[PDB]
């Protein structure tokens, strides 16, 4: 079974519509569970009105201006903002371009209000979806906000790579961007022994004071196999 | 007019052009004074223009190879320009002959934000020289045709196939026939030339 | 000369149209009183230094010595100009009088630009009389001229109450004509009225199809 | 442009008017921090040629998929030249050759106009 | 005959190499309406297909009253001039979207070549016949062919939904 | 190289199905760390820590998809993994790319990514201008495919790194009647292993209208 994971892209989208262009990238840890959740860093305002960035998080109602994202993340001042996405003080075009942006999130002045503005309660549940779904690949670990960071640092700057057209849209058939068998029983057998996980769970859960039916492994591999429908 | 060759460019140019597409770049200088500037090669275009404000400035450079295409003259652009806002903007312009053209203007509680709102409505809702009508080609086609010693003959006439589609309009412009006119957006026909010649389309 | 001595050019292209249009009508009109030259036309409804005044323009016209004998009862009609670019609710009492008394039965007011929500809202007010309104950029080339457009024609309600028994049709099986359609309009149909259309055709020479106008 | 942030609060810079003295000023809407203009130079708009040199590391020469041509740069009189189109991914652009040599690192064209 | 042919691509090889050395020196103007680079194209592809036209020619009228492929074309029961064509002299460039085989490795067609070449040999122009293509030639050419067998593919229902409608 | 380009069911479903070249085999999963490690002690200064001005044209690498830091001058970075998996120390599975034309170092361990085997050319030759493998190697051939690149003479290219090497089809090379015929890092084991299981049996496929084979 044949496109391929934690890339970024990005794409022009058409004259009709909100938005000018906008740059994804599909993200799934390698190993472990694995969430189908996209990052998309837009750009509004077409090439002419008066063109602000914003990306959706998982979980997320409406949109983020890019630069409450920073703040949220552990970037609290401008230019060290830019500092991320730009890599050339000497490049006033794309600077310029961020300029409006900052004036959105000229608002919020800090990490506290940064993680609210993302609706004590509210507050909490922000980090949640920065540590565990927000371009979660790199890790989900902890101390690792700087990373991610410079990342959609990387992106919001392959946004506008295009924008001011020095980099083309992605090519979206270029074959270099196959779960055979072996990996098919993994996706396959995980589904399965995490209903015989959480089924020795009820066993457990009655004993006032064996039991693992082994057949949901055997029986359930088998239905599959048979057929020809993977998922249970 | 048929195998008029100039007669079609005639009308080539006269069906649009905005100030958007002749203009290299744009900048807004502080310059507070009204009788002279903080730039070089503006200085003369100051001088010979007191003779036969907001301290805010506003500087367009626009095309040389540009304004020779699509034909147009600083005298007409601004005279666009200067009739589009009015009385509440002045503005002012060097002449053809220079090295370098130019358009300065000033207005008439925050201006660096009202002037940049007319920045845009500067290059996108202000036309120069119709709508919906881009690029426009010539061809010569092959028309049989009474010569008038009766035989039919080769008689090849010129024609602007357009690239875009708007009808009522194009329609009632000088030096076109509007009997032979024709989109194949036969929609539009129909609305234009009532249901029969729809169909007909 | 300026960008206006066109602006006359054209305001004289769609006059001759209006003229055109009410004799196709059912009119009387001279093929002269069609063909005023651009030229002795300026002299005749222009002011001082070259501006036109339409107050001057508006006309009558009426039922030929033909007209009146398919159609009986065809009033007559009365088209007008107006030099105010945006003609509102109040210099329309001006028109809506101005027949109403005079007892015509057609109103063609020819609007420059456009006419106010509050106005036109008193057109079908003056009954059995009846009053259209014709915009100015769209009468600058009159559209029967076009190619494609075949000949259209009424039809008396004698001519019509044929057409049915001729055909065994219940009005309902006839090919329509939408009341707002370009042609429609020129020669002014009404809900109930049929039109004979006559084209060429690549295969007999020529049909003839009829529409009834809903 | 080349426009500036701040010491104290590193931020954006906002422009402002000495109304009594006529003449300009940036700022800070976070602090207080405020300097002189630097150029009478605000904001520009620039409705291309930047971009078609890009990034040419000494190691241009050891990129195997490039093309070889015997030429000989206007300076240094080699013979080992690679070469390019233009990277500004326009589908309007031109078709000149831009020339790296293995004994330099300039960027002789092959233009003519 | 099958030299004369040969040396009616080496010639035609170089009015390409040609209009490419006077278009990498920007010595050309751009015809009205079109891109300075498609401009480019527009005459490469005039030159190979004009090349490859009298390169079959060449054996149309070599092959006598006696070929049994002739006479099969002649009678009116199969195949036509472009048979002969692709079979005895040049098979022909091959194309996808309408444009000689892409850049689908960043500048290149296949790994097999230096980066830039917008040449024939590279862009897809099979020289060769059937009777006697190269990897690239061969490759392109199925690129080309593969855009034919997709519509064949999905023209084929939707063009008998269009026909149902027009039935009911 | 990857796939066959005839063999594929004709109407329905047609290119959503593909079936492998001979040559084709897909990677499996190596590790990670082996490599992150192996590199942070060889150039790596970590991403953790980074100044844009005091590193200009740093070549950032990315190891599986993330980001592990820059280094300084690579070109021999690169050609140290490089012969580092010739030895047999980095699995020939893992993929390697480095994109001067952009300043940036590809890792890949992943499972899933077809690749091909090809001949190693390297100028390495004190004696004229080739193929790192010999008529000697081949007359040898206790001396298996496993040796074949334990000793560097073949490497496995897949689809991404395949992008920055230049391969020459016919090995040697590289009359009026055989095919006209028209920096390299390898070269072709064989171009008629472009074909997969189906086309194989096909008789002079390179004389037949495509469609047909
Ligand atoms: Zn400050
Ligand atoms: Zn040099």
């Amino acid at each position: 079974q044949e496109s391929a994971a934690n890339i970024v892209q990005v794409f022009k989208k058409a004259a009709p519509s909100p938005i000018s262009h906008v740059a994804e990238i599909r993200s799934a840890l390698e190993k472990g569970s694995r969430l189908i959740s996209t990052m998309q860093i837009k750009l509004y305002g077409r090439e002419d009105k008066g063109r602000t960035i914003k990306a959706t998080l998982p979980y997320v109602k409406q949109d983020i201006p890019i630069v409450i994202v920073f703040r949220a993340l552990g970037v609290v001042p401008d230019g060290e903002i830019l500092q991320h996405i730009c890599y050339d003080e000497n490049d006033w075009q794309m600077l310029e371009m961020l300029k409006p942006c900052i004036e959105e999130g000229f608002v919020i002045q800090d990490k506290e209000v940064a993680l609210d503005f993302i609706g004590e309660k509210r507050i909490q549940y922000a980090k949640d979806i920065l540590q565990k779904e927000l371009l979660p690949h790199i890790t989900q670990e902890e101390g690792f906000e700087t990373r991610k960071t410079f990342f959609l640092g990387y992106m919001v700057n392959r946004l506008l790579l295009c924008a001011l057209e020095r980099k083309d849209q992605d090519d979206r058939d270029h074959f270099g961007k196959l779960d055979l068998a072996g990996p098919l029983l993994a996706n396959l057998f995980r589904i399965l022994f995490r209903k015989l996980t959480r089924e020795i769970y009820r066993y457990m859960q009655r004993c006032i004071e064996l039991a693992v039916k082994s057949t949901t492994i055997t029986s359930g591999l088998k239905y599959s196999l048979a057929t020809g429908n993977w998922g249970e | 007019i048929a195998l008029d060759i100039e007669k079609a460019k005639v009308i080539q140019s006269s069906i649009y052009t905005t100030l958007k597409n002749v203009t290299s770049a744009t900048e807004i200088y502080y310059d507070p004074d009204p009788t002279s500037t903080v730039i070089e090669e503006d200085f003369d275009t100051v001088e010979a223009y007191f003779s036969i404000q907001s301290p805010w400035l506003l500087r367009l450079e626009l095309d040389r190879a540009r304004m020779l295409d699509k034909q147009l003259t600083m005298n007409q652009v601004a005279d666009k320009i200067s009739e589009v806002f009015s009385d509440d903007l002045f503005v002012m312009w060097s002449e053809d002959n220079a090295d370098k053209l130019i358009i300065r203007c000033r207005v008439i509680a925050e201006e660096d934000q009202m002037l940049k709102r007319i920045e845009a409505h500067m290059l996108d809702l202000i036309a120069l020289r119709i709508p919906g009508i881009s690029k426009v080609y010539m061809v010569k086609h092959k028309v049989s045709v009474p010569d008038e010693s009766g035989e039919y003959k080769n008689e090849e006439l010129w024609a602007l196939e357009t690239d875009g589609i708007n009808l009522a309009e194009v329609m009632a412009v000088p030096g076109v026939d509007s009997s032979r006119t024709y989109s194949n957006s036969f929609v539009e026909i129909l609305s234009v030339l009532g249901i029969e010649a729809t169909r007909s389309s | 000369m300026e960008d206006n001595n066109r602006i006359i050019s054209r305001l004289w292209r769609s006059f001759r149209t209006v003229k055109e249009m009410a004799a196709d009508r059912g009119y009387f009109i001279s093929q002269e009183e069609m063909d005023q030259s651009l030229e002795e036309f300026r002299s005749k409804i222009c002011d001082s230094m070259g501006n036109p005044q339409r107050k001057l323009m508006s006309f009558l016209a009426n039922p030929t010595p033909e007209a009146l004998e398919k159609y009986s009862d065809l009033g007559t009609l009365w088209v007008e100009f107006c030099d105010e670019p945006s003609v509102g609710i109040k210099t329309m009492r001006n028109f809506c009088l101005r027949i109403q008394e005079k007892n015509f039965s057609t109103g063609i007011f020819i609007y420059q630009n456009n006419i106010t929500p509050s106005a036109n809202k008193m057109i079908p007010t003056v009954s059995p009389a009846i009053i259209e309104t014709f915009q100015e950029s769209d009468l600058v080339v009159n559209i029967t001229h076009h190619e494609l457009v075949p000949k259209h024609i009424r039809l008396s309600d004698g001519e019509k109450s044929q057409l049915l028994q001729r055909y065994k049709l219940k009005e309902s099986q006839l090919p329509r004509i939408q009341r707002e359609d370009p042609v429609a309009r020129y020669l002014g149909l009404k809900r109930g009225q049929v039109v004979k259309i006559i084209r060429r055709s690549e295969t007999s020479g020529r049909y003839a199809s009829y529409r009834i106008c809903l | 442009a080349s426009f500036r942030f701040c010491l104290e609060c590193n931020n954006m810079l906002y422009p402002k008017e000495d109304k009594e003295n006529q003449r300009l000023l940036y700022s800070c809407r976070n602090c207080d921090y405020t300097e002189l203009a630097e150029d009478p130079k605000v904001y520009r708009h620039e409705l291309t040629n930047i971009g078609e040199t890009a990034g040419i590391v000494d190691d241009i020469g050891q990129d195997p998929t490039l093309p070889r041509s015997d030429k000989e740069c206007p300076e240094c009189h080699s013979r080992d030249c690679v070469f390019f189109q233009s990277q500004q991914r326009r589908k309007d652009t031109n078709m000149t050759l831009f020339y790296v040599c293995l004994n330099c690192k300039k960027t002789f064209r092959d233009e003519s106009e | 005959t099958m030299k004369e042919i040969t040396h009616a691509i080496s010639s035609a090889k170089e009015q390409v190499q040609e209009i490419i050395y006077k278009a990498q020196h920007n010595e050309l103007e751009l015809k009205p309406g079109m891109t300075l680079r498609e401009s480019f194209e527009g005459e490469v592809s005039r030159t190979l297909n004009d090349a490859r036209d009298s390169a079959g020619r060449s054996a149309e009228m070599n092959l006598k009253d006696l070929n049994n492929v002739k006479q099969m074309v002649s009678a009116g029961s199969k195949g036509s001039f472009i048979n002969i064509a692709q079979m005895s002299a040049c098979v022909g460039q091959q194309m996808v979207e309408g444009k000689r085989i892409a850049f689908g490795f960043a500048d290149r067609s296949l790994p097999h070549f230096t980066k830039d070449d917008f040449s024939p040999e590279s862009k897809g122009f099979v020289e060769n016949s059937y009777l006697r293509l190269t990897p690239q030639e061969f490759f392109f050419h199925a690129m080309a062919g593969r855009e034919g067998l997709i519509d064949t593919a999905v023209k084929t229902a939707e063009t008998g939904y269009i026909q149902r409608r027009l039935v009911k | 190289g990857l796939v066959c380009p005839a063999e594929t069911p004709e109407g329905q479903a047609c290119g959503l199905v593909k079936n492998l070249s001979l040559l084709s085999g897909i990677s499996i999963g190596s590790p990670s760390e082996p490599i992150i490690n192996f590199l942070e002690e060889w150039g790596m200064e970590p991403l953790e820590d980074y100044d844009p001005a005091q590193h200009t044209k740093s070549t950032r690498i990315f190891v599986n998809g993330v980001w592990t830091g820059i280094h300084r001058d690579p070109s021999m970075l690169v050609s140290t993994m490089r012969d580092l998996r010739r030895s047999g120390a980095i699995s020939p599975e893992v993929s390697i790319i480095r994109d001067i034309r952009e300043r940036e170092f590809k890792i890949f361990t992943d499972v899933g990514r077809v690749y091909r085997p090809l001949f190693i050319v390297e100028d390495d030759e004190s004696k004229d201008n080739e193929l790192r493998i010999t008529k000697e190697h081949i007359r040898k051939i206790v001396y298996g495919w496993s040796s074949l690149v334990t000793s560097g003479v073949i490497e496995y290219v897949d689809g991404e790194e395949e992008e920055t090497i230049m391969i020459a089809m016919t090995p040697e090379d590289l009359d009026t009647a055989k095919r006209i015929k028209p920096t390299f890092t390898h070269c072709e084991i064989h171009p008629s292993m472009i074909l997969g299981v189906a086309a194989s049996i096909i008789p002079f496929p390179d004389h037949n209208q495509s469609p047909r084979n």
